[PDB]
């Protein structure tokens, strides 16, 4: 199988340094980028930082919340990718994931920090087992497309993220083939034809803007009976 | 395009 072990977080006073670590195994890691995504109550789920290959130099772009203080890295030789955070701030506080492939597939446990364009999801939908339901995702700068290459990722309890499309369209690996990914009218939907009632879990939309990305606020899917 | 590797 696939494992992202992060390791690294913990306390530290604002404008204090950490540095982040994330090993890989099962894939070949050196083949595709790698990101940071952060968790806090407050701002959901928020991209922090994503590097490319060696054939594209190590290439790096960051969210603007944190541009010029933080630094991701990898070291292939080790499977490895890092986030150096300086200079931090309590809104920096989270729980730090490193996650890629396809785009979203493989998710780290999280390791916790504490410091001490909008994507539109319905907040709940309510469906029953043998249902199909559609969960829909927004973009406040007009239609989503292909362009945007759609990710839907879960999150079950204990912070347990598992990606089930991307690319719109795109099965992840091994993804159970209730699930599918579509365009629908002007936004990306994620559609399960016959709801189980383990698929109760929080649902995440990604949408990519030329060079970042931006998450959905979540669904909350109760499975009833 | 983000990462489009399979």
């Amino acid at each position: 199988q696939v494992q992202l072990q992060e390791s690294g977080g913990g306390l530290v006073q604002p404008g204090g340094s950490m540095k982040l670590s994330c090993v890989a195994s099962g894939f070949t890691f050196s083949n595709y980028w790698m990101n940071w995504v952060r968790q806090s109550p407050e701002k959901g789920l928020e991209w922090v930082a994503e590097i490319r290959l060696k054939s594209n130099n190590y290439a790096t772009h960051y969210a603007e919340s944190v541009k010029g203080r933080f630094t991701i890295s990898r070291d292939d030789s080790k499977s490895s990718v890092y986030l150096q955070m300086n200079n931090l701030r309590a809104e920096d506080t989270g729980i730090y994931y490193c996650t890629g492939v396809g785009q979203f597939a493989y998710w780290g446990q999280g390791t916790t920090v504490t410091v001490s364009i909008v994507v539109t999801q319905e907040s709940a939908l309510t469906t029953s087992p043998g249902e199909t339901v559609t969960l829909t995702c927004r973009s406040s700068t007009g239609a989503v497309t292909t362009s945007n290459y759609a990710n839907w990722v879960q999150e079950k309890p204990d912070h347990l993220f598992t990606g089930l499309i991307g690319g719109t369209n795109n099965r992840a690996p091994g993804v159970p083939a209730r699930f599918s990914g579509s365009l629908i009218g002007d936004k990306a939907a994620l559609t399960i034809t016959g709801a189980q009632t383990e698929d109760e879990a929080i649902y995440f939309c990604a949408l990519w803007y030329s060079n970042h990305w931006v998450f959905g606020g979540g669904t909350k899917l109760t499975v009833l009976g | 395009a983000p990462d489009t590797r399979p």
